[PDB]
């Protein structure tokens, strides 16, 4: 396995633009959850 | 009588059994009198304090079990 | 090899990433129910014309930020990142069994979401008591699906928790007795004795709900001659030592951070903080009862809970005043870290000094089931917790990535926390003294001044929230590699560099006797 | 019976570089394509079975 | 009943209410005192320049940080507990009255002479009379003596509900098959709300309770006119 | 390295476990609300394979490969007892319910204990017998322990076998005594707290009588040494607690619950 | 030692399970089933059970298990 | 009435607290009967259980305690 | 080792004493005593004790034991 600052991680930091869209979907998908969740359980 | 007093068996929060001795108490006299043609008058105490204690809804669902013959309690 | 490496895991320091990043993903989620939570509440009126709905949001919260938040941050990322270097200890004792710790836990997050889309969620309260949680005013799969999450992840913490007790115990090096381990390493143990012991009888509870459910067993149920207050004892049984699982690991992160920024080589009183992470410990399992002042106890059963509830304050107070004594005659380096850290003493004092208002039965009575409980926890253990784990993070994180934040920022994040944390949760103090229950989804017109600043500030955190996020960003995006830091003498878990190499100690540290 | 541990320790202390979960032979590779093949179509099965039961 | 901006306690319509105020402002005092002592401290720690950082004796003042908080508390516990047996001490009633908690209202029964029992409903903010309170009337309200000891009975037909009355000192879970009982003597006339202080459902928010406290002669008229 | 603990190769069993236990749980759910056994067929399937791989490994681990040091298997003696502690306060909370119901029977019982209509099975019958049967399998057990400290390879298979047809006799006894019985677990919260602890409490046995003998096979092929046995007895751990757990039982709920 | 515990085994164990075996066999014999009385504290439905009709225990024996609406 | 039956209450040789129970029961139930003026022949089935089982001098001491004000049960 | 029960004597065994002495201290003083009954089956006097008059008990305190003939 790869050692050292960048390479013990499961994500790339290869590319700061391509990290900022990974780390976005990331953490941007866990908080929409809950509205899409209530938004769910509204149209029912 | 104006409400049911104190009774140093059921000193707590919890009314429950309060409710529940009384109603028995009750039943069991009223059969005891009944049985000899006897006086149901001598069983007022133990009217008068399961009817002030006794959520409505306890004493009727108990009544229809003792003439359903499910009630679980002795008389 | 990607498969392998974070699917097939058995490397301490994995695993702890794979916590770190599943607990920051859960932190999202749970501020996102947290927001919604604001939003009803911030004017008067509905705002999402479903109060059942509402119920779900709330109960969702809770259940995210302990059990998906709090705990696998604190216990599975810094747990098992640091236990081992702290004791110079080549993994954990069960490599493998650590990794299905870490895999039960989306499996029982997924379970959560699943409650909440089927039928019309579980409205509960995280208490999940009976009869409501009953198949009567519950009726279909979203409580049984609350109730297997829950049964996941009791399962996660309990092979977790014999996996550190075996690993402090049985892995330091020989010369090394107990009372040569550093304080987060107790803090560790002891709340891994917590776990072993109250999760069980939590599985127990939830488990006779579930019988009630879907076989006609009747525990909860008065109509077999079973008991709703049955369930509230089992459950607070475990709840109330949950409430110190939540808050140790950060005691003990506390202690390491206040003694690093103070420029110390030990914190103040090592034993005397040993002795009060295990007085704390003991006396949680025989305070539960205090969440039951109004379900009709006998008026001795309430003085014994009232009486035995204060007793915790006075091995808390060790520790805080040793945090005080630590500080006292440092070289203080004003440290991002060091400002959670401080943030963390205060605003946890305020908040276990509310607890010992509600110790007390009779005032509880007006008390319980209001704000007042409501603002009592978010100051202990929302504030207490999350300011532990942001000192933590933003003090470790160089270890775990081998890069630097930018400490501006990390300052600035703090500030707007601070701010946002407390016009949140002060004012629900007086919405508590003034009657307003919790669990609400509105209120009497007199309640809307502080419900609208409490909303608010709930949104201050917000920014707080999603300025951490680009402050971890700009750390891996400039790609400052770290070269030393000071205090490796009494901090060993920097002393293989930063990052760590995959395999640590396979030469174990030399100490004689 | 007879003592054959002494063959199952050559067996697993060959320097193939196979993990223990693999080490026996082709039977090993055959189990866990059975294991995990039941859990991961389990898995997207139980997410179906979400879907259907997210709406009336 | 809660006016707008208020920080503290609702006025006290009872004596145990009045107690609870005067144990609360003993209790807070201290709370204030060692909150601003320990913020204090911070401080002080903080802002010098002089350091000692050798290995320092733990014993002489964790005797003060354990003696000086045990006394503290045992200056709580005892006004506490004192409250506490006054709140159970045994009291003559001269009426019970029970409730029952339902999904979501509540129902009364004073069956110590007559059968008398009522429902209990929130008004709709939409049927509320000029000046009437929204979430907080009811369509019948517990009209009870004022100035007497009356012995309440709290349970449910259905999940747990909680009876509550802030400035009367009241909350009391609403329990199946569990009758609680609780005390309630009102010093005043008046009206005074509660709300319900147990999740039980959507409409959590939307079952208080108001009571109606008059005197003895037009409880008696009231109870008279229900025939 | 030049330490004596245990670097585990990468392995799926923990990946296999958890998504087991996720269609465990699922597939219960989809049992008991959509009227549908499939999901839960195949997370039993998976969790069987699961336990079959994972411990064959800690087998090839130890017998096959010998990474099992003194301070492995000292490592792993903490992690049994701790386990066992875990399902002792299991158990205390199916106690605590049992107590609860049986010290204060609420008027629908006929507020007494056994409640009315309900006919305990007598103590004295088949529970003694239940009871005589598993302290019988805590003397053969101990027998076969010291045959193997002793180096006797017959006399421990001998109690061995005898430790497991005991084991195999409690189960089908307590069949047996499930079916005969005239209560039901919809009978209140008698039959709620009598078939959910003893119920668990033979799940137990069941799972222990495997362990011991998943324990007779690694003896019929000699991999356990006069010294050198932890599977054997963490096996004979687990069995005393099975015991201890009865002998509660038998005094709580069918002796002084009668 | 080994011979100790076989001794206990087989001198006092077996001998132990023997005796209560007959005990056992010689109370074996069916009982006579008490009157139906269909109280609600047991007989308990809130949900079908998932299997059979819904109305039937896991171990139903039609002998001595009565239905809510008595034996079959 | 020739003697008192058997009483399933009472199974086995010691009769002792089968005495003592209808002594009881006899003498609660004409205190209840004597209070409101009631009638003492209701109690009958009592008076003739315990007169039939208790020894004379059991009867003659305890009647004595409650003339006393020592009798250690609850009438 | 011995540190560690030192560190259980003083940290949770003498804590609980001086917990359970305060208990102690804080519910003492003198209760009510009882109206004097003379029940037949308390102050036993089948042949006279062996010190005093014959009539006391050995830790005879006047003010809550009362002779057969009552209080003293
Ligand atoms: C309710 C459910 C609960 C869910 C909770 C979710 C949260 C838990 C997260 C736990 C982490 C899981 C990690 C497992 C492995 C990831 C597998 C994967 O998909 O890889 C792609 C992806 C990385 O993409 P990459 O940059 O291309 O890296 C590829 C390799 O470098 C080069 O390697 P390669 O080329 O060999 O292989 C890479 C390649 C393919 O390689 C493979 O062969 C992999 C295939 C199998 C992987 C399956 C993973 C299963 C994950 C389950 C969730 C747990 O991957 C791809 O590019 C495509 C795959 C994309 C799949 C998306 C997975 C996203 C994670 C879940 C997000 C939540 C979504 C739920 C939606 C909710 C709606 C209601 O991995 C991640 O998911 C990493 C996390 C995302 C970035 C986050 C950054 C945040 C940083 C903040 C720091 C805070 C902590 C501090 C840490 C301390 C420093 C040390
Ligand atoms: C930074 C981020 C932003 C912060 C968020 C902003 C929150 C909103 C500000 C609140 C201002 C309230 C106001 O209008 O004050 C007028 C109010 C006018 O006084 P008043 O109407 O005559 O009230 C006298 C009452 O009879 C007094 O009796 P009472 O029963 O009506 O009042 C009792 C109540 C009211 O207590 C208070 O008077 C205010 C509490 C002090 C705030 C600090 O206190 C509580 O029980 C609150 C619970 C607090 C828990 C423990 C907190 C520890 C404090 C940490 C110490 C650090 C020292 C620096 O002035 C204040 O008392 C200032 C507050
Ligand atoms: C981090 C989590 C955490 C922590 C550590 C605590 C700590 C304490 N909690 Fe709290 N608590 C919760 C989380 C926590 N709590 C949660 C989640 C609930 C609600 C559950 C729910 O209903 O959903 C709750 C509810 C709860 C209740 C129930 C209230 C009700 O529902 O009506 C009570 C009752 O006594 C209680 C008391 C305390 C006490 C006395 C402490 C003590 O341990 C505090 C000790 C600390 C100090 C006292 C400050 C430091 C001390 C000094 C500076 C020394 C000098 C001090 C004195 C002399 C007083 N808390
Ligand atoms: C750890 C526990 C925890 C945390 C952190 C929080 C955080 C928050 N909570 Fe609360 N909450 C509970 C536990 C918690 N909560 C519980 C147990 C209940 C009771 C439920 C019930 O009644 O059944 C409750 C209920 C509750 C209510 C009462 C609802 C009602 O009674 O109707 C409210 C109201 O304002 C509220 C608000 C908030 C807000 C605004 C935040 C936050 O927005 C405050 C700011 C904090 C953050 C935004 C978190 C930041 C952390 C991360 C993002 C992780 C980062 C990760 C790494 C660095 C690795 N929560
Ligand atoms: C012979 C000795 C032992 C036998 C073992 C039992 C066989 C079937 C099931 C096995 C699992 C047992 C565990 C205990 C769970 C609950 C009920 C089991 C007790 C039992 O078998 O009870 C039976 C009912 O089973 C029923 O309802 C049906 C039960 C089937 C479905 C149970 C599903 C519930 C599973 C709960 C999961 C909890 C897991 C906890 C994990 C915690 C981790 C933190 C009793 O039969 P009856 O006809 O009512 O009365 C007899 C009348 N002649
Ligand atoms: C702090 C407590 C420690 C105890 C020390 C105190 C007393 C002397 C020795 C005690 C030995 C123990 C038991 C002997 C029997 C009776 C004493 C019981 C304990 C006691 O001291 O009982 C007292 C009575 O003592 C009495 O009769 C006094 C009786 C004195 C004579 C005792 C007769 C000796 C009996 C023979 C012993 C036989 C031993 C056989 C050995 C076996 C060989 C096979 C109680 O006082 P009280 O006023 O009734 O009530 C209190 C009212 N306020
Ligand atoms: C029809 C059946 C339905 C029921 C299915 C449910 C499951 C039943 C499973 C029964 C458990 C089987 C466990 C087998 C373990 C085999 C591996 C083993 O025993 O491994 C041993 C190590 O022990 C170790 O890991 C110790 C491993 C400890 C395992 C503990 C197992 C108890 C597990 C209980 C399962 C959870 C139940 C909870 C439910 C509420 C290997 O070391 P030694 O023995 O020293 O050998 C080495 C020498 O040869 C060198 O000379
Ligand atoms: C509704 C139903 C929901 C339930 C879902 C069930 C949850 C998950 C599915 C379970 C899948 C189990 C698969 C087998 C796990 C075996 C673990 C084991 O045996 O772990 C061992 C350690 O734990 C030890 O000993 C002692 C610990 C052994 C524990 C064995 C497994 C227990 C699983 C359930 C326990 C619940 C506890 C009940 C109390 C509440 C070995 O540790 P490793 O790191 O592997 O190796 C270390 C090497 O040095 C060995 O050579
Ligand atoms: C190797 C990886 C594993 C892959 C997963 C395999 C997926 C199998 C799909 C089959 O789906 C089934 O369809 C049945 C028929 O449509 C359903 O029957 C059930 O649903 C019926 C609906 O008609 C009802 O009559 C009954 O409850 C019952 O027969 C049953 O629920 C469902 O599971
Ligand atoms: C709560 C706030 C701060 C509390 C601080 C209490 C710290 C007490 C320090 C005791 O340490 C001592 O200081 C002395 C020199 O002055 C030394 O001479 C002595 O050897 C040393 O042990
Ligand atoms: C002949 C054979 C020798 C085994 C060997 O040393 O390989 C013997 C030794 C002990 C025997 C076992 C034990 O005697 C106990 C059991 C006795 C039963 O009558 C048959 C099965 C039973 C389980 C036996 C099977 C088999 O005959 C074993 C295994
Ligand atoms: Cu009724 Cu809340
Ligand atoms: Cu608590
Ligand atoms: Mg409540
Ligand atoms: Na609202």
């Amino acid at each position: 396995y790869e050692e050292g600052p960048g390479k013990n991680i499961p994500f790339s930091v290869e590319n700061k633009w391509r990290l900022l869209a990974m780390m976005t979907l990331f953490f941007g998908s866990g908080f929409a959850a809950p509205f899409f969740i209530v938004r769910h359980q509204l149209l029912k | 009588y104006q409400t049911a007093p104190f009774d140093s068996r059921f000193p707590n929060q919890n009314q429950t059994r309060n409710c529940w001795q009384n109603y028995l108490d009750f039943h069991r006299c009223e059969k005891a009198m009944t049985a000899k043609g006897g006086d149901v008058s001598v069983c007022e105490w133990y009217r008068r304090v399961y009817k002030s204690l006794c959520p409505i809804s306890w004493v009727s669902t108990w009544d229809d079990r003792r003439a359903e013959g499910t009630f679980p309690g002795k008389i | 090899m990607f498969i392998n490496r974070w699917l097939f895991s058995t490397n301490h320091k994995d695993i702890g990433t794979l916590y770190l990043l599943f607990g920051a993903w859960a932190g999202m989620v749970g501020t996102a129910l947290s927001l919604l939570i604001r939003a009803e509440l911030g004017q008067p009126g509905t705002l999402l014309g479903d109060d059942q709905i509402y119920n779900v949001v709330v109960t969702a919260h809770a259940f995210v930020m302990i059990f998906f938040m709090v705990m696998p941050i604190m216990i599975g990322g810094f747990g098992n990142w640091l236990v081992p270097l702290m004791i110079g200890a080549p993994d954990m004792a069960f490599p493998r069994m650590n990794n299905m710790s870490f895999w039960l836990l989306p499996p029982s997050f997924l379970l959560l979401l699943a409650s909440s889309m089927v039928e019309a969620g579980a409205g509960t309260g995280w208490t999940v008591y009976p009869p409501l949680a009953g198949n009567l005013a519950h009726a279909g799969a979203s409580v049984d699906l609350t109730i297997f999450s829950l049964h996941l992840a009791g399962v996660s913490s309990i092979l977790g928790a014999i996996n550190f007790i075996t690993t402090i115990i049985n892995m330091k090096p020989p010369a090394m007795s107990q009372y040569q381990t550093p304080l987060f390493v107790w803090s560790v143990m002891i709340t891994a004795v917590l776990l072993l012991l109250s999760l069980p009888v939590l599985a127990a509870g939830i488990t006779m709900l579930l019988t009630d459910r879907n076989l006609n067993t009747t525990f909860f149920d008065p109509a077999g001659g079973g008991d709703p207050i049955l369930y509230q004892h089992l459950f607070w049984f475990f709840g109330h030592p949950e409430v110190y699982i939540l808050i140790l690991p950060g005691f003990g992160m506390i202690s390491h951070i206040v003694t690093y920024y103070s420029g110390k080589k030990e914190p103040f009183g090592y034993m005397g903080m040993v002795w009060a992470m295990m007085s704390i410990g003991f006396l949680g399992f025989i305070v539960w009862a205090h969440h039951m002042f109004t379900v009709g106890m006998d008026v001795d059963t309430r003085a014994y809970f009232t009486s035995a509830t204060m007793i915790i304050a006075i091995p808390t107070g060790v520790k805080v005043f040793s945090w005080l004594a630590t500080l006292h005659g440092g070289n203080i380096k004003w440290s991002p870290a060091m400002m959670w850290a401080l943030g963390f003493i205060f605003l946890f004092t305020v908040g276990g000094l509310t607890g010992i208002v509600l110790a007390n039965s009779s005032l509880d009575i007006v008390l319980h089931d209001t704000y007042y409980v409501v603002a009592h926890f978010h100051y202990v253990l929302s504030m207490g917790a999350v300011f532990a784990i942001m000192g933590g993070f933003v003090h470790w994180f160089p270890l775990f990535s081998g890069y630097t934040l930018n400490d501006t920022w990390a300052k600035i994040h703090f500030a707007i926390m601070f701010v946002g944390v407390n016009m949140t949760f002060f004012p629900q103090h007086f919405l508590g003294l003034s009657g307003m229950p919790r669990r609400y989804s509105d209120y009497p017109d007199a309640y809307t001044m502080w419900n609208t600043i409490s909303s608010m500030g709930s949104f201050i955190s917000l920014t707080a929230v999603m300025l951490m996020v680009f402050i971890i960003w700009e750390a891996f995006a400039s790609k400052r590699e770290v070269l030393t830091v000071d205090l490796t003498t009494t901090n060993l878990e920097w002393l293989n560099g930063c990052p760590p190499p995959y395999h640590t100690f396979e030469e174990p540290t030399y100490v004689n006797l | 019976f007879e003592n054959r541990v002494a063959e199952k320790q050559k067996l697993f202390q060959e320097d193939n570089g196979l993990p223990v979960h693999l080490k026996g032979g082709a039977t090993d590779n055959i189990l866990y394509r059975v294991t995990m093949t039941l859990c991961l179509g389990g898995t997207l099965y139980s997410l179906y079975c979400l879907g259907w039961a997210s709406f009336p | 009943m809660a006016y707008p901006m208020q920080l503290g306690f609702q006025d006290a319509t009872s004596p145990i209410m009045e107690e609870l105020l005067h144990f609360h402002d003993h209790t807070l005092m201290i709370v204030f005192l060692i909150s601003s002592l320990v913020l204090y401290i911070i401080s002080l720690m903080l802002t010098t320049k002089l350091t000692h950082t050798s290995t320092m004796d733990a014993q002489e003042v964790e005797t003060i940080w354990t003696i000086l908080p045990a006394i503290i508390l045992i200056l709580i516990a005892l006004p506490s507990l004192r409250i506490l047996y006054m709140m159970d001490e045994i009291n003559n009633p001269s009426l019970t009255v029970k409730t029952m908690g339902h999904q979501w209202y509540w129902s009364y029964e004073y069956t110590d002479y007559e059968d008398l029992s009522f429902d209990s409903y929130m008004i709709p903010t939409s049927e509320l009379k000029p000046g009437e309170l929204r979430l907080l009337e009811v369509d019948n309200r517990v009209v009870l003596p004022m100035e007497m000891t009356i012995r309440m009975l709290v349970s449910s037909e259905d999940v747990l509900h909680s009876w509550a009355v802030p400035s009367l000192g009241l909350k009391t879970d609403a329990i199946p098959g569990r009758l609680n009982q609780t005390t309630l003597m009102s010093s005043r006339p008046g009206l005074y709300y509660g709300q319900c202080s147990e999740i039980c459902g959507s409409n959590h928010s939307f079952m208080p309770i108001v009571l109606e406290l008059v005197p003895l002669k037009y409880f008696e008229k009231w109870s008279a006119s229900m025939l | 390295q030049t330490h004596a603990y245990h670097m585990v190769n990468p392995s799926p069993w923990p990946l296999t476990g958890a998504l087991s236990a996720l269609l465990m749980t699922s597939g219960l759910t989809m049992w008991f609300h959509f009227n549908s056994m499939t999901l839960l067929m195949i997370g039993l399937t998976t969790n069987m394979l699961t336990m079959y791989q994972w411990w064959r490994d800690v087998i090839r681990e130890s017998t096959f490969q010998g990474h099992h040091t003194p301070a492995v298997q000292k490592g792993l003696r903490y992690g049994m007892i701790l386990f066992i502690i875990s399902e002792v306060l299991f158990f205390t909370g199916f106690f605590w319910a049992f107590y609860h119901s049986s010290l204060a029977p609420t008027p629908e019982l006929g507020g007494c204990w056994p409640p009315t209509g309900i006919h305990p099975l007598n103590p004295l019958e088949v529970p003694l017998l239940n009871t005589s049967v598993l302290l019988a399998s805590g003397v053969s057990i101990t027998w076969a322990h010291h045959s193997l400290m002793e180096g006797d390879r017959k006399h421990m298979l001998q109690a061995l076998f005898i430790t497991i047809t005991l084991g195999v006799y409690f189960t089908l006894l307590q069949a047996s005594e499930y079916y005969e019985a005239p209560f039901t677990i919809s009978d209140g919260v008698y039959g709620s707290t009598f078939f959910v602890a003893t119920g668990f409490h033979g799940l137990h046995v069941i799972i222990g009588s495997t362990f011991l003998i998943v324990c007779f096979f690694r003896q019929l092929k000699f991999h356990f040494t006069s010294n050198h046995h932890f599977g054997f007895e963490a096996a004979a751990w687990y069995w005393h607690f099975v015991d201890v757990v009865w002998l509660f039982l038998y005094v709580s709920i069918y002796w002084w619950g009668s | 030692g080994a011979r100790t515990w076989r001794f206990l085994t087989f001198g006092l164990a077996l001998p132990s399970v023997a005796l209560c075996t007959l005990n056992s066999w010689l109370h074996s014999g069916h009982r006579e089933r008490p009157a139906f009385i269909p109280y609600h504290h047991l007989r308990i439905r809130t949900k079908p059970f998932s299997w059979g009709d819904g109305n039937h225990t896991f171990f139903h024996n039609p002998r001595v298990n009565p239905l809510p609406t008595g034996y079959e």
